[PDB]
């Protein structure tokens, strides 16, 4: 299923810089109207056209309330345009790999050596998380938030 | 009044360009130059048609 966020469909649109090599970061958030359970590819937010990552960081709040929790997240890089509501898109394990964030609502960063090796394009791609494994008791209106540092016309 | 004299060298800009439609604006080329000095001293001689006999 496709859980989209404000960014994604456009109502909020993403900030991108102007002069090249400068640093540029929103928050990308959703609140989860219901409880994740796994194949939820939420696009939390999009990396705009030219540009790549160089910090992510990524916060949750208790995403599971179960003693040794499973709930798993992992984030990347979506294949179609943004703002597509079409189930055949596949997420990625490029800025996070099989990341326990949401266990316990702590705060981690990007640690995979793949997050700051992604490679330009010159269309808008979507950054969406996907739940690899689905948590023993869902929480229900809990937040999934990104932090995107993406630079502009790097080489 | 001087002792030295120093003239530049302009060399030729050598990065790399920026192709698509990313952003310039902050990658820009640095000038470089080079520089020589000529140092001045005095050269002097003497001859002596010498003697009166």
């Amino acid at each position: 299923a496709l859980i989209q966020s404000d960014f994604a469909q456009g109502i909020r649109m993403t900030p991108v810089p102007d002069c090249a090599g400068d640093v540029t970061a929103c928050r990308f958030d959703i609140t989860l109207k219901n409880a994740p359970a796994a194949g939820d590819i939420i696009e939390l937010g999009v990396l705009p056209g030219n540009a790549v990552p160089v910090e992510a960081i990524l916060d949750v709040d208790d995403l599971d309330t179960g003693g040794a929790p499973t709930i798993t997240l992992d984030v990347g890089i979506m294949s179609g345009p943004v703002g597509k509501n079409d189930p055949a898109r596949t997420c990625g394990n490029e800025l996070f790999a099989a990341s326990t964030v949401g266990q316990a609502g702590g705060v981690v960063r990007a640690t995979a050596s793949s997050a700051f090796r992604i490679q330009k394009a010159e269309d808008h791609r979507s950054v969406g998380v996907k739940v690899a494994a689905g948590p023993a008791t869902g929480a229900a209106g809990k937040t999934i938030a990104l932090i995107l540092f993406y630079v502009q016309g790097t080489s | 009044a001087g002792d030295r004299v120093s003239f530049d060298l302009s060399v030729r800009l050598r990065g790399q360009p920026t192709f698509g439609d990313d952003r310039v604006e902050g990658k820009e080329e640095n000038l470089k130059f080079y520089t020589d000095e000529v140092i001045i001293d005095q050269v002097r001689h003497s001859v002596s048609a010498g003697g009166r006999m």
